[PDB]
C-alpha cells in the first residue's frame, strides 16, 4: 500500500477533503514493489485537467 | 527499501517517539513467521497526527 | 533540500469514485492467540519464558479499516 | 542506545528561563525537556578564532500560543510536550521581523475548527553569538552502541 501522513487537514480546489499542507510523509512502493521509497517532503498540487 | 517478490503474507507496523517514526516489519527477520523488527528508523521532525 | 524531475505536462488523467463497488466484506480479526501484529520488544529479546510487557497493542478481535485496490478500465489493449 | 541533541539560538539573557519549573515562555510554547529521560544544558558563545558558523539576524521566540474556537468566546490554553512542536510553529515564521508580531491562520472543523494565533519577542543581536545544546541520552530505546 501507499501511505500518507501528516499534521495538517484542508480542503481541495474543489472543497473536497484530503489536502495536507507542509511537510508530508509519503510511503510509496515500486518496480512491482520491489523498491520501497519513501520521503517526508513538500508536495504541490497542478492546476491542469 | 528492498523487498524480494514473493507470495507470502507479511506483516508491517509504524509508531512514532521522540526519536523519530519507527518502521517495524517481518521481511527482515522473520520472513516465515510474522512479527515486528526494527528496519526504519525515519528522522522525523513534526508529530503526525 | 533535494532534486527530482517533474514526468510529464501537467495534465493528469480522469479518476472516477466507484466506492460502492470496493465495498464487501472480508472479516479478518487479529488474534492475539494466534500471534498477530504484535510489536516486538525493541531492543532486548528473551527466551522461553512468559513476560508482562506494557506497550502500544491492538485489541483482540478488531475488524480494521480493511481497503481493496482494483484495476482501471479497459478495452482490449 | 541513542543520543538526541538539538541545538538553537539562545543568549544568555533568559538563561535563568533553562529551568524545568520555571513558567517562562521559553518553557511554555518554545520547548520542553524529556521528565523521564536524563538532561544537558550547554550554553556556549561563538569562539572568536571560529568563521565555519554564522549568526542569525535577531534572537526571537514565542511568548503566546492558543487556540480560538469557533464559538469566539471559548480559548484553549496550548501546552509544549517533550521533544514536540506547537501548532503555533506552524504559523510562527523562524525570524520575526520586530517584537510584539502577531500571526493567524485559520483552523478547519477537523482540527477543532476556529483560528491559531500567537504572538512573538525579539532580542537584539549582541556583539557575539550565544546558542544552546540540548543533550538527551536513550539506554534501551536500541542496540547500546554509542
Ligand atoms: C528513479 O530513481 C532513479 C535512481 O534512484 C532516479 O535517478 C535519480 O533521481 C533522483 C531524483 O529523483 C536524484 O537522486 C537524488 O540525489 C540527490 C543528490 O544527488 C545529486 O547529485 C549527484 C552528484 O552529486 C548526481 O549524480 C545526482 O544525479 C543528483 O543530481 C539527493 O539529494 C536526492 O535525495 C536524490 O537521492 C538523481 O537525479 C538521480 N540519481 C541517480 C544516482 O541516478 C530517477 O530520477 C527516478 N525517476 C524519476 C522520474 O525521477
Ligand atoms: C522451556 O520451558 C519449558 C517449561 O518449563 C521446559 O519444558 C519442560 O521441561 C520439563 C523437564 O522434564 C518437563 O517436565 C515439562 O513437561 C516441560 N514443559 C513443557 C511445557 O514443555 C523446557 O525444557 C524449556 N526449554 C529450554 C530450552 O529452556
Ligand atoms: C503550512 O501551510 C500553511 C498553508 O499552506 C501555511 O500558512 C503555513 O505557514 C505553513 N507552515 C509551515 C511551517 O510551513
Amino acid at each position: 500500500p501507499a501511505f500518507m501522513l501528516g499534521s495538517s487537514v484542508g480542503n481541495f480546489s474543489d472543497g473536497k477533503m484530503g489536502r495536507f499542507f507542509n511537510h508530508t510523509l509519503v510511503l510509496l512502493p515500486d518496480g512491482c514493489g520491489t523498491l520501497l521509497r519513501a520521503f517526508y517532503c513538500i508536495l504541490e498540487p497542478r492546476s491542469g485537467n | 527499501y528492498n523487498i524480494t517478490e514473493d507470495e507470502i503474507l507479511e506483516w508491517f507496523g509504524i509508531t512514532q517517539t521522540a526519536q523519530g517514526v519507527h518502521l517495524f516489519s517481518s521481511r527482515y527477520v522473520d520472513l516465515y513467521g510474522g512479527n515486528m523488527f526494527q528496519f526504519a528508523t525515519l528522522p522525523v521532525y513534526d508529530t503526525i497526527k | 533540500v533535494d532534486v527530482g524531475p517533474d514526468s510529464v505536462k501537467s495534465a493528469c488523467i480522469e479518476v472516477d469514485i466507484q466506492q460502492t463497488f470496493f465495498d464487501k466484506t472480508w472479516p479478518r480479526p487479529i488474534d492475539v492467540s494466534k500471534a498477530d501484529g504484535i510489536i516486538y520488544p525493541q531492543g532486548r529479546t528473551y527466551s522461553n519464558i512468559t513476560i508482562t510487557y506494557q506497550g502500544l497493542f491492538p485489541y483482540q478481535g478488531d475488524h480494521g479499516d480493511m481497503y481493496v485496490y482494483s484495476a482501471g478500465h479497459a478495452t482490449g489493449t | 542506545s541513542s543520543l538526541i541533541l538539538d541545538y538553537f539560538s539562545y543568549p544568555l539573557s533568559m538563561k535563568s528561563d533553562l529551568s524545568v519549573s520555571s513558567a517562562g515562555p521559553i518553557s511554555q510554547f518554545n520547548y520542553k525537556q524529556s521528565f523521564s529521560n536524563p538532561t544537558c544544558l550547554i550554553l556556549a558563545t561563538v569562539p572568536h578564532n571560529l568563521t565555519t558558523i554564522t549568526k542569525p539576524l535577531k534572537y526571537s521566540y514565542i511568548n503566546k500560543c492558543s487556540r480560538l474556537l469557533s464559538d469566539d468566546r471559548t480559548e484553549v490554553p496550548q501546552l509544549v510536550n517533550a521533544n514536540q512542536y506547537s501548532p503555533c510553529v506552524s504559523i510562527v515564521p523562524s525570524t520575526v521581523w520586530e517584537d510584539g508580531d502577531y500571526y493567524r491562520k485559520q483552523l478547519s472543523p477537523l482540527e477543532g475548527g476556529g483560528w491559531l494565533v500567537a504572538s512573538g519577542s525579539t532580542v537584539a543581536m549582541t556583539e557575539q553569538l550565544q546558542m544552546g545544546f540540548g543533550i538527551t541520552v536513550q539506554y534501551g530505546t536500541d542496540t547500546n552502541s554509542v
